[PDB]
RNA sequence: CUUGAGUCUCGUAGAGGGGGGUAGAAUUCCAGGUGUAGCGGUGAAAUGCGUAGAGAUCUGGAGGAAUACCGGUGGCGAAGGCGGCCCCCUGGACGAAGACUGACGCUCAGGUGCGAAAGCGUGGGGAGCAAACAGGAUUAGAUACCCUGGUAGUCCACGCCGUAAACGAUGUCGACUUGGAGGUUGUGCCCUUGAGGCGUGGCUUCCGGAGCUAACGCGUUAAGUCGACCGCCUGGGGAGUAC
């Protein structure tokens, strides 16, 4: 409801979903839409088209906060980073920088065993 | 290439931040000798000096802070 | 009787407390029949990452030639003092009496 | 290992002259000095097996040096093994 | 196993080893992978890479060229990573998402 | 006697070993700020998670385990193995120039020690991971593969176990025999000196000559030409089983 006019969009790009959330520069969130919550499931739940649909649905819920300046931070090399980026770029937003911030450990924990498929 | 051999330095100071910044990326991770052309001995010295400088907070570990 | 490079940082809120600690440690290491080949007070500097939600720590360097006993109780004092946030004791095969790059800029 | 002062003193003591570092006597003396010193190390680092391999090697070579000495001239052999308190 | 399950898994693994374990400055652009399709036999696989830089062929050409030249390296990494029998031969293709 | 084998002196490189500290990412959890209906998962699904407010996001804290980048067709170690940084104790290797000892050597049945992982005993710890197990699916069938959970275990201390495709499927030591291209680590001499040139050692990777080999291949780090000692083999199965 207020005016910040300079926010940041976290894009959790999972291999099964894509979570876009715009937040105040100090981590306080404003709104969010998901590729799942945009009426998609199964395969389509993780397709770039559904990713851009979710990006636009989330943009349509923060426009009343009055922002068109964004930095975006992407996490997870899932399909649906390119899509949401170009979507929120085609939503009248000005993106100053895009940043890969996926959490990479320095050999922290043992990962789950590989799937035998 | 092999700049340290031209310098002739016995050891690379971890206090020489100006020099060390030329061997880390913006991410803050060490650059392999494969592209800087550094001799293996001096690349090991660089790794040790950079890790020491990171400990003393003279260089960042990552770019996320 | 080895050579040591001792670099430690001080809480910036105790910046003027520094020379006291400096001269105290030098007196301790010299009264233990251990020389001192260098001592530089780099002063307040901006950290490259927070340390206990903090920046602008007070760096100070020393170069000593001393026995291991005085060095270990010195690092013990470092541990049990809280005005110092982070210390570092390293060895050196020789004696270094020169200018650190953090004073050549000065 | 041994410091330069310790080795220099042991050479001067058991050797013929200052630069008699090769005699069987000084070799046995250096070996037993290092062994006695390493006893304290292995009293507490009892699972340092690599250093213990090195120690066992030096024990073995002291044994064969002593055997060569006993076979060369038993008088000096006995005098040495009594000056060091060995072979008992 | 079934070629499409292996396709999904190999897409995950190629995306992973493509984001992290690359050093070719020719690569970059947050290179994503839209998917990968492979034959009934797991011997061959075609990856559909999607670039971000301007779609001008001067750059996407160089990207696919670098990918095809590093295919051996990516194949070695895949073979040690994803635990299958034959380490398929990889063929990269620009997925023209803009139609 | 000094040529083998050792000792001393000065140095060099190293994830060699034991002990103690400490740092920074990440996973999990706990407590808050923001913020709302999904999250998670699959080839599709459900079991699972959330309206007590999850997931996502920022801040703070706890705890355990492992150390991205450097990183290497690298290095060290007898082998197994060893990877942040710092200190302490400690083993070996190599080089230069000498000095010293004077065959003190090589191999080794029995013997002694070391010896991945799993496992065992006692106590502690327990984030992640995960046999067994519990579900959800798939399937003719699933007691498998896939999914959600998940105990032992993985971690530490002290003992035990003594086995691996413990592999270079190649015992140790010594001598000799055309080359070429690298890596790594010393070192000598010379040039206006860094740079560069000419040497000379150690270790190591890859082609290949003669020779060898059933062939594949090996090829100065031999599987070539010889010597010393040790281990071992004698058709497949029965069986590394019975006693
Ligand atoms: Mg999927
Ligand atoms: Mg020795
Ligand atoms: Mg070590
Ligand atoms: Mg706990
Ligand atoms: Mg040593
Ligand atoms: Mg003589
Ligand atoms: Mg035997
Ligand atoms: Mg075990
Ligand atoms: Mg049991
Ligand atoms: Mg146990
Ligand atoms: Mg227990
Ligand atoms: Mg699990
Ligand atoms: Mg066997
Ligand atoms: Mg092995
Ligand atoms: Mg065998
Ligand atoms: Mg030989
Ligand atoms: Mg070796
Ligand atoms: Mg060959
Ligand atoms: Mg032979
Ligand atoms: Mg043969
Ligand atoms: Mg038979
Ligand atoms: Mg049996």
């Amino acid at each position: 409801r207020k005016q910040v006019s300079d926010g940041v969009a976290h894009i959790h790009a999972s291999f099964n979903n894509t979570i876009v959330t715009i937040t105040d520069r100090q981590g306080n969130a404003l709104g969010w839409a998901t590729a799942g919550g945009s009426g998609f499931r199964g395969s389509r739940k993780s397709t770039p088209f559904a990713a851009q649909v979710a990006a636009e649905r989330c943009a349509d819920a923060v426009k009343e906060y009055g922002i068109k300046n964004l930095e975006v931070m992407v996490k997870g090399p899932g399909p649906g980073r390119e899509s949401t980026i170009r979507a929120l770029n085609a939503a009248g937003f000005r993106i100053t920088n895009i940043t890969d911030v996926t959490p990479i450990p320095h050999n922290g924990c043992r990962p789950p065993k590989k799937r035998r498929v | 290439f092999c700049r340290f051999t031209a310098e002739g330095v016995q050891e690379i100071d971890y206090k020489d931040i100006a020099t060390l910044k030329n061997y880390i990326t913006e991410s803050g991770k060490i650059v392999p000798s494969r592209i800087t052309g550094t001799r293996a001995k001096y690349q090991r010295q660089l790794a040790r000096a950079i890790k020491r400088a990171r400990y003393l907070s003279l260089l960042p570990y990552t770019d996320r802070h | 009787m080895r050579h040591y490079e001792i670099v430690f940082m001080v809480h910036p809120d105790q910046s003027e407390q520094v020379p006291g600690m400096i001269e105290r440690y030098t007196a301790a290491i010299t009264g233990a029949e251990g020389k001192i080949h260098r001592l530089e007070d780099w002063g307040r500097r901006q950290l490259a990452y927070p340390i206990n939600k903090l920046h602008k720590a007070h760096y100070v360097l020393m170069n000593v030639e001393a026995p291991q006993e005085v060095i270990d109780e010195l690092e013990t004092t470092f541990r049990f003092n809280d005005a110092v946030i982070r210390s570092m004791v390293m060895r050196t095969k020789h004696a270094v009496t020169e200018a650190s790059p953090m004073v050549k800029a000065k | 290992s041994l410091s330069t002062e310790a080795t220099a003193k042991i050479v001067s003591e058991f050797g013929r002259d200052a630069n008699d570092t090769g005699s069987t006597e000084v070799q046995v003396a250096l070996l037993t000095a290092q062994i006695n010193h390493l006893q304290g190390h292995f009293a507490e680092h009892k699972k340092d097996h690599h250093s213990r391999r090195g120690l066992l090697r030096m024990v073995s070579q002291r044994r064969k040096l002593l055997d060569y000495l006993k076979r060369k001239d038993v008088a000096r052999y006995t005098q040495l093994i009594e000056r060091l308190g060995l072979r008992r | 196993g079934r070629p499409q399950r292996v396709a999904q898994e190999m897409q995950k693994e190629i995306a992973l080893i493509l984001q992290r374990e690359i050093k070719d400055p020719r690569l970059g652009m947050m290179t994503t992978v839209s998917g990968v399709e492979m034959s009934r036999d797991l011997a061959y696989a075609k990856v559909y890479v999607t670039f971000l830089n301007d779609k001008d062929e001067d750059a996407v050409k160089a990207g696919i060229k670098a990918l095809q030249e590093a295919s051996g390296f990516i194949r070695s990494l895949l073979g040690k990573a994803m635990r299958l029998r034959i380490v398929p031969e990889l063929t990269f293709f620009y997925d023209n998402s803009l139609v």
